[PDB]
């Protein structure tokens, strides 16, 4: 496996990675909203 | 003849001119099924005979524009009720033909 | 004439006959080894009889 | 996703029909949604006016007019008299031009035929009934028209041709039955058309473990029976016949009229319209002395 | 809580989740696709009033059947 | 526990065999080669082939067959190519109409049908003598070639059936699903083939043949580790694979075959799923017209209530006619 | 009895269940926990169908008949006259055919063998629970499932297949059809070679794998091999088996109309729409 | 808890979010098959207006 | 092979993670029931 | 960022996107050519105004 600091760089990129793709989905849901709420 | 005579002073069921102790049915093997005894008699239940089949005295051919050149029986059926493509609609059936004097 | 008996009839009794001999072919064919049974009571065949055990000649090679 | 099926033979024979629950929804509410609802009908008394009627001539005035409107909105669209007549002269049968109204002398040949399905084929169609709405709904043309094409379309067997049957009732080989197998499968194709006609299997009209049977069979191969006989009588008798009075772009290649089948009243349902009753409430269309035990008001 | 990652190659890692989110995003679409208020590619068009709704209920003549009749 | 399914480690051999066994006349036609591929699942060469005279012209008579068959079908889409791949599983060359009986027909209208069955026919045949004479050279019995005179028998009586009714009309159209519309309409017309207890016997075999050999491919898989596929000399030299084959059946189902023995429960099971079903062939329409009504006299018919009942006159008005000629004009109704 | 190299392999050991308490032979069958439940289930399935043969119409063989309930009945258990007593005898089936195959994977642990056969016989199994739970399940009721009677069971296969037209066009069925006529050319093909090499004509030494291997490649143009022939055997004839539930649990629950109209998609490809 | 020494938590936390995950689509597509959840084509109905199954 | 220690450790991000999951499940229903009450 | 070439071989990653390019742009091209909306080779010439539209509600 792999030492603990190069765990802590890797879990790093993915929270960031989660979250920034999570924010381009919510623009992403902001937009299909405003065209045609489905609630 | 369809049930049992039944005692007017009680209500209770006479079987053979003797009383029976409870609801009587007539028995029956599941849903009343009884085996067939005979080609004939299934035969009996059915319609009659198919009649002869009408045939004609002597053939006339169809124009040529009417002759199909699929001979596949069940085609109509199988095939051509859902393939609506104008190409292959067009070649169902052969084209035209005529004598070239006759142009 | 005969009503009952029909041509597809006898020629199933025809293969029943046959199918029935094969079938006592086949076990005696399954019997060339491990037979006869050892028991507590003796060699056993069971039924029918196996076919004796079969010895095998190779070839001289070339 | 879900599959609704209808058991219609004895158990574990599978006689059974299958639906897709989503896919019969959508087939059931298109048919609702459109369907045109009925005039009320009113009873007075007096004697018609009438210059040219042929056909309802036992009808009141009342109900004579409460027909034309059914006849408008089943046929053209409500109140679409124009379709049929020369609006300033009904009793007209040409335009000014002199012309003749092709549509309005086909509508009165349809009256007829209507009269002839809903009193002489009660054996098929029983107390639903036809209307004009069965087959037109709403449209000009039906569904299901056929031309002449070939000799061996199994369509024909709905107009000039008869025998359809193939299986021997008899355990031997005989001279009584000489069919061919390309005869069984000519009989094959037609039964998938009606199957398909009525959007059901071939279960629905026989035990397929010997399909020439009727005791086997359920009740609805016999309606579906005089089914064959009805149409016979109106594509010879009233739809073929039709011939001169279409303009030309209604006519087939041939020349000839269009004819009807199964699916043109049945459209892929086991009974019209879903079993919908439309012609007790229009006595000018019975054909018949009494609708269900109701008497025809006949003047 | 990195400490998860320490039990995997991180390159097998994204493999794995590159291929969930394109499964799951593929789904999402033709789901939608399918349905009538949001088959966008033929009512995109529409205007959110004019856009299908699932029916509140169905409705019919007494005597009709959706079904045929039978045991 | 490793499963034996397929091969992690393939040998290849420069030198080769492929290079039959001395075998005298005919010629050995291309060189050998590898698949990686094959040697996966099976054994890696891919190589060469023996004809002789009877296979050289076994392939020319059966390649004629083959045109004419495509050729026909072309012409029945107009020779457009697009619809002749589009359509290929609806397409056939179809067999000659009936009121011919035996006599020859017109070439559009199954003439080309009866040459495609000759010469595929001679082909066969020309098939089943290249076998027996190979089989022969290698110095082996005729077990193989006589295998596939049982196939060929069941082949044959879509001949003899035919032949034996009258007509040509009934022979199998060449194609796809044609031969199946075919097959379907074979069983409507003689009152449903379930109830011919020859075809109830070719099914038995034919399931009894799956039986047989996913017990067996099984059987073999699981002692293969012990050098149970080597089949050979576990029959001239029984080892500990072929005694646990043996326990294993008996242990199960109170009897065992032999390591050789199963290879004839095998064969016998193949040959008589078509045996039997020649046989249930030419008793249909010749001997038994409506099976279903064979079954009802033979007892084979399980009742159920009645879901319709007929009135007298029901009965006859519900008889139809047998199907006749097709009606040969265009009808004008107008008076 | 046992056969002459026998008693060296009657050792305990390699059950699942019952250890040593069930680990014994009765005459040349191994019992072990599933041999007990196997003739248990054997025994009630049996007398079951007995009793369905006993109440009704006839004892005629050919004709015995237990039916499913009606489909109103839906997923429970209908009166036993009605369906019920079907119900009981699947559940019966069930149990027997699951323990013949417990049952031969103890017998195959016992003698050192791999799990092979068990699980062939699993694809069988396959096929009936498709027929009589999958399937009826994903329909709504057990009354899809076919009647239990030597010849009443065919008029159940007819009618199913004429449900959708003409089942003939069946795509998965197709492949099940194609898988069961390969296997019983395979099968003949591999017997009859075998058969050919240790059973050479009077006066010929025994044959060897070469020339089996020789003879196979001019036939297909290719050598298979003695492990492959054996793969494929078992591919084929279990691959037939799971090719056919497929092919049945499509028909109804995933497909309704007829199966000649499945084909449409094929018509419809834009290369030639 | 020593149910982390029982049980591998590798082998349970790959379990628990397989099993979590087939028990959220089964009741998914549950409800979206069901006349009153079928959300995608009538989530926009007021409570009032959605379907609710017979008395 | 887990330590009590490594157990300890794990426990205390197991068990917030499953409080983090139901809290945001618990939110979900009761918009849901809000939206189209079960009962 | 470009530390993932040393992770992953380029060579191999090229190979798999563009496959999965063509195999996305060839669905999206058919779904739309299936469609009435976008049937553009058979009605491209048509203004945007005459282009089919997909029902909407009755509003009733
Ligand atoms: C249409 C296509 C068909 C396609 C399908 C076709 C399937 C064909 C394969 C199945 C049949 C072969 C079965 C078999 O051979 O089992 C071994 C057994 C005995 O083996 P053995 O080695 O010869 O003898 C052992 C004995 O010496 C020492 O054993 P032990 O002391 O430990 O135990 C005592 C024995 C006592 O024997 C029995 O109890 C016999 C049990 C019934 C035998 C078969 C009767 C017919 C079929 C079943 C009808 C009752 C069925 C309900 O105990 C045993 O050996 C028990 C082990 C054998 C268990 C065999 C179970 C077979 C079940 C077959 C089911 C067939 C279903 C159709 O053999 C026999 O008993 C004699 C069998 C003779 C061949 C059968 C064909 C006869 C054709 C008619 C010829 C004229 C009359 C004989
Ligand atoms: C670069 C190191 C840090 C970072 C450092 C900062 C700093 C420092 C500031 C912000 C600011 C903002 N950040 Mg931040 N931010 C990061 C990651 C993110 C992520 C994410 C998906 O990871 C998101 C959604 C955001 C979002 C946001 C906004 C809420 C906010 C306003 C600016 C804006 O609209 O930016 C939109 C950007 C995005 C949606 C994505 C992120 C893009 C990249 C990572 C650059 C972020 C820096 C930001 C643009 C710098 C602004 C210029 C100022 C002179 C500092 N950041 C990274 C991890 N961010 C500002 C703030 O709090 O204002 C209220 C601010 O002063
Ligand atoms: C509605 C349809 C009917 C029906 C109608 C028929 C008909 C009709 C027949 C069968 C036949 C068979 N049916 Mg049935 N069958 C039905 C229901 C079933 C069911 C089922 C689960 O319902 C099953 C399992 C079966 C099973 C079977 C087989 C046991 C049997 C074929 C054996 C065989 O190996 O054939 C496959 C093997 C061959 C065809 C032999 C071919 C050998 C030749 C030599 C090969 C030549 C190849 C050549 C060189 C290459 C040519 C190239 C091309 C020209 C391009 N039927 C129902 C009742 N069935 C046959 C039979 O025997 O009936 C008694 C038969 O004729
Ligand atoms: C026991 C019953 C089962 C059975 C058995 C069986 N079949 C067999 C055998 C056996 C034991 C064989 O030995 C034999 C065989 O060869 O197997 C590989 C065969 C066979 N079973 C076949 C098919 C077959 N078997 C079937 C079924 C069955 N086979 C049963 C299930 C079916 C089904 C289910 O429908 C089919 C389709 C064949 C593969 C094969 C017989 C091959 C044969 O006779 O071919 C004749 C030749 C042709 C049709 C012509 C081919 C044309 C070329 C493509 C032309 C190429 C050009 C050429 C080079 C030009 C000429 C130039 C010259 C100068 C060279
Ligand atoms: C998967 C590929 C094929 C396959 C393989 C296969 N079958 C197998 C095996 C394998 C590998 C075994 O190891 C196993 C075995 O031990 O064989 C000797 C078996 C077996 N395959 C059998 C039969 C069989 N396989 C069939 C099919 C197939 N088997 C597939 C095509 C069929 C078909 C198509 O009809 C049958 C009849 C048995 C000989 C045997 C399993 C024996 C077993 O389970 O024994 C215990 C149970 C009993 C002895 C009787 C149970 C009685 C019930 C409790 C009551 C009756 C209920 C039943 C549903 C009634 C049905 C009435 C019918 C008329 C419909
Ligand atoms: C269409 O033509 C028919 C012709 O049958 C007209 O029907 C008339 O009225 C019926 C009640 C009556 O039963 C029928 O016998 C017949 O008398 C129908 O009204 C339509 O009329 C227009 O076309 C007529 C036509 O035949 O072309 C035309 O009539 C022409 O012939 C009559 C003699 O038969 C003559 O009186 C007309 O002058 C003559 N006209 C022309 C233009 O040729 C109608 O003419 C008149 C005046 O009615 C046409 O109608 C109109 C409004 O012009
Ligand atoms: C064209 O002719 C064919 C061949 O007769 C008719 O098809 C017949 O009927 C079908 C039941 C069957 O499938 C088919 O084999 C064949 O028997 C077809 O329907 C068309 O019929 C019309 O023409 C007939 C014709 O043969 O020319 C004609 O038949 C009658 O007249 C001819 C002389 O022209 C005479 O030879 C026939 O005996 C006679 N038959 C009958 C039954 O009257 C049809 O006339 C009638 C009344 O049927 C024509 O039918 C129509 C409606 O015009
Ligand atoms: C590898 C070899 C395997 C061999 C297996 C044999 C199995 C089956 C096939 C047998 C042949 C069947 C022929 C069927 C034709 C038949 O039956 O036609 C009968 C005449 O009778 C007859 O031809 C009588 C036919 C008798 C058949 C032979 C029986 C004697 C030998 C048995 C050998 C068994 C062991 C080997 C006519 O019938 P119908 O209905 O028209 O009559 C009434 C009309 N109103
Ligand atoms: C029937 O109902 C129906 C219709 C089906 C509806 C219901 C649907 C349902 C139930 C859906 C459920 C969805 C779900 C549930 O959990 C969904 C969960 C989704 C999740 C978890 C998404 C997570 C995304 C994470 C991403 C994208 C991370 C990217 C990471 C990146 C980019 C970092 C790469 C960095 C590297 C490599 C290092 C380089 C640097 C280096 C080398 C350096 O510096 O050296
Ligand atoms: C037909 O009926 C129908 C309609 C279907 C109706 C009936 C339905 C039924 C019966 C439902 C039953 C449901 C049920 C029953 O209990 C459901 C039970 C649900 C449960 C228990 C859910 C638990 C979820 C827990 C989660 C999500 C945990 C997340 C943990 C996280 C995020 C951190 C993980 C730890 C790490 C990362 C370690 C890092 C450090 C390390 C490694 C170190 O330091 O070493
Ligand atoms: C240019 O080359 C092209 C491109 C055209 C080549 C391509 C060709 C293609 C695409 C060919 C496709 C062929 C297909 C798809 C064929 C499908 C065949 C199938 C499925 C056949 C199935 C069954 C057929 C049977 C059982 C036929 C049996 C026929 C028999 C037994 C006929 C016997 C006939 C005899 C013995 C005739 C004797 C002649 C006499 C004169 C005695 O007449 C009776
Ligand atoms: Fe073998």
């Amino acid at each position: 496996g792999m030492t603990e600091e190069e765990a802590r760089r890797f879990h790093g990129y993915m929270v960031t990675g989660t979250l920034g793709y999570v924010v381009v989905a919510s623009v992403a849901h902001f937009l299909a909203w405003s065209w045609r709420p489905w609630f | 003849p369809t049930a049992w005579p039944v005692d007017p002073t009680t209500g209770q069921t006479l079987i053979n001119g003797r009383p029976v102790v409870g609801r009587v049915f007539i028995m029956r093997k599941t849903d009343g099924t009884v085996k067939y005894p005979n080609v004939a008699d299934v035969v009996a239940h059915e319609a009659l005979a198919p009649l002869p089949p009408v045939v004609g005295s002597s053939y006339q051919q169809a124009p040529i524009t009417n002759q199909r050149r699929m001979r596949g029986i069940m085609i109509q059926s199988t095939l051509w009720d859902m393939d609506r493509k104008r190409s292959a609609t067009r070649q169902r059936y052969y084209p035209a033909s005529t004598p070239a004097n006759q142009l | 004439m005969m009503e009952y008996i029909d041509g597809a009839q006898i020629a199933l009794y025809a293969f029943w006959l046959f199918f029935f001999g094969l079938i006592i072919y086949l076990r005696r064919e399954d019997k060339r080894e491990g037979y006869p049974l050892e028991s507590p009571q003796g060699p056993r065949d069971g039924w029918p009889k196996g076919a004796p055990k079969k010895t095998y000649v190779h070839r001289d090679h070339g | 996703a879900a599959t609704d099926t209808v058991q219609v033979g004895y158990r574990g024979t599978a006689m059974e029909q299958n639906y897709d629950h989503g896919d019969l929804k959508t087939k059931f509410a298109q048919v609702k949604l459109p369907q045109s609802p009925p005039p009320a009908g009113e009873s007075p008394p007096g004697p018609l006016p009438w210059k040219n009627v042929q056909v309802l001539n036992d009808i009141s005035i009342a109900e004579f007019n409460r027909t034309m409107i059914a006849m408008s909105t089943w046929v053209a669209g409500t109140g679409n008299c124009a379709y049929c007549h020369n609006v300033a002269a009904f009793q007209d049968d040409t335009l000014p031009n002199g012309k003749p109204l092709y549509t309005k002398i086909v509508a009165r040949r349809m009256l007829q035929m209507t009269r002839n399905i809903n009193g002489n084929y009660s054996q098929h169609v029983k107390n639903t009934g036809v209307t004009c709405y069965t087959c037109h709904m709403g449209k000009p043309l039906p569904n299901g028209l056929w031309f002449y094409s070939s000799q061996t379309d199994y369509l024909r067997h709905y107009l000039d041709r008869d025998g359809a049957r193939v299986i021997t009732q008899g355990v031997a080989p005989s001279n009584a039955n000489r069919s061919s197998t390309k005869q069984a499968e000519w009989t094959y194709a037609l039964m998938i058309s009606q199957s398909r006609s009525l959007g059901v299997n071939c279960t629905y009209c026989h035990n397929t473990r010997q399909f020439a049977s009727w005791r086997e069979a359920p009740p609805a191969r016999v309606t579906a029976y005089h089914g064959i006989l009805m149409l016979r009588d109106v594509n010879q008798n009233y739809l073929a016949p039709l011939q001169p009075v279409y303009p030309a772009v209604r006519l087939g290649a041939m020349g000839d009229a269009p004819k009807a089948q199964c699916v043109t009243c049945h459209n892929g349902a086991y009974k019209p319209l879903y079993g919908a009753q439309m012609a007790k409430d229009f006595p000018a269309m019975w054909g018949r002395a009494d609708w269900n035990g109701v008497p025809f008001p006949g003047i | 809580m990195h400490r998860i990652w320490l039990m995997y190659d991180p390159r097998r890692v994204m493999v794995a989740l590159v291929g969930f989110l394109a499964v799951l995003a593929l789904v999402i679409h033709f789901v939608l696709l399918s349905s009538q208020r949001y088959s966008w590619i033929e009512n995109g068009t529409l205007g959110a009033d004019q856009a299908p709704v699932g029916a509140s209920a169905p409705a019919a003549a007494a005597e009709m059947s959706p079904l045929p009749p039978g045991r | 526990e490793y499963q034996n399914l397929f091969t992690r480690v393939q040998v290849r051999t420069v030198p080769e065999p492929g290079i039959p066994i001395d075998e005298s006349t005919g010629t050995r036609y291309g060189t050998g080669t590898f698949s990686y591929l094959a040697g996966k699942f099976g054994d890696a060469q891919i190589g060469p082939i023996y004809l002789g005279w009877a296979g050289v012209l076994s392939l020319i008579f059966g390649f004629i067959a083959i045109e004419i068959i495509g050729l026909n079908m072309w012409a029945s889409v107009g020779w457009d190519p697009v619809e002749f791949i589009r359509q290929l599983p609806w397409l056939a060359l179809e067999p000659p109409p009936p009121q011919y009986g035996l006599r020859v027909p017109p070439l559009n209208q199954g003439g080309w049908y009866l040459m495609a069955g000759f010469f595929l026919t001679v082909s066969i045949i020309l098939w089943w003598i290249r076998i027996y004479r190979r089989a022969r050279a290698l110095q082996m019995g005729s077990h193989l070639p006589w295998a596939f005179a049982s196939a060929i028998f069941l082949y044959s009586t879509f001949f003899f059936q035919p032949l034996l009714v009258g007509s040509w009309s009934e022979m199998v159209p060449f194609g796809i699903f044609p031969h199946l519309d075919w097959t379907s309409a074979f069983s409507i017309r003689y009152g449903n083939l379930y109830y011919n207890p020859f075809h109830a016997l070719s099914i038995a075999f034919l399931y009894g043949s799956a039986v047989l050999f996913a017990m067996h491919g099984a059987t073999i898989l699981a002692v293969a580790r012990m050098g149970g596929e080597r089949e050979i000399e576990q029959i001239t030299d029984r080892g500990t694979a072929a005694e646990r084959s043996m326990l294993f059946w008996r242990w199960c189902m109170g009897f065992n075959a032999t390591m050789e023995s199963i290879h004839r429960w095998a064969w016998w099971f193949a040959v008589l799923t078509t045996f039997t079903g020649g046989i249930g062939i030419l008793l249909t329409g010749t001997v038994v017209d409506n099976w279903y009504l064979w079954g009802v006299k033979h007892g084979l018919v399980a009742p159920y209530p009645a879901q319709n009942q007929l009135t007298p006159e029901q009965q006859d008005l519900l008889r139809g006619r047998y199907q006749g000629t097709a009606p040969d004009s265009f009808p004008s109704y107008v008076v | 009895a046992m056969l002459s190299f026998e008693k060296k392999y009657r050792v305990r050991g390699g059950t699942l269940i019952g250890g040593d308490l069930f680990d014994f032979w009765f005459g040349p069958f191994y019992v072990g926990f599933f041999g007990v439940t196997t003739i248990f289930f054997v025994t009630l399935g049996t007398l079951l169908c007995v009793w369905g043969a006993a109440m009704g119409p006839t004892w005629n063989l050919w004709q015995i008949n237990i039916a499913p309930p009606d489909l109103k009945y839906g997923l429970g258990l209908a009166p036993l006259r009605e369906g019920g007593l079907w119900q009981i005898i699947t559940l019966c089936a069930l149990g027997a055919f699951g323990s013949w195959a417990l049952r031969q994977a103890e017998i195959a642990r016992k003698l050192g063998m791999g799990m092979h056969i068990p699980w062939a016989y699993g694809g069988a199994i396959l096929a009936y629970t498709t027929l009589v739970v999958i399937r009826p399940f994903l329909l709504g009721a057990w009354g899809h499932g076919f009647p239990y009677g030597i010849f009443s069971h065919l008029d159940w296969v007819s009618n199913v297949g004429y449900q959708y037209l003409h089942f003939h066009y069946n795509p998965a069925h197709m492949i099940a059809v194609t898988f069961f006529f390969t296997n019983c050319l395979a099968l003949a093909m591999h017997g009859s070679l075998i058969l050919s090499v240790t059973n050479p004509p009077k006066g010929t030494p025994t044959g060897t794998s070469e020339q089996e291997n020789v003879f196979f490649r001019d036939l297909l143009g290719y050598s298979i091999g003695a492990i492959g022939i054996h793969r494929l055997g078992l591919f084929l004839a279990v691959g037939a088996a799971v090719w056919s539930a497929i092919c049945i649990v499509i028909s109804g629950p995933f497909w309704t109309q007829g199966w000649p109209e499945w084909w449409n998609w094929w018509l419809n490809l834009p290369i030639w729409k």
